[PDB]
């Protein structure tokens, strides 16, 4: 029940890994 | 699992 610390960083980077991402990627 | 439903994309 502490995956909601790591995992929930990606699950969250559905789009934000397009948009909070690609600024500096 | 648990809360996670709605919780992994709260927290």
């Amino acid at each position: 029940k502490l995956l909601i610390t790591i995992h929930d960083r990606k699950e969250f980077a559905k789009f934000e890994e397009e948009r909070a991402r690609a600024k500096w990627d | 699992m648990w809360k996670v439903g709605f919780f992994k994309r709260n927290r």
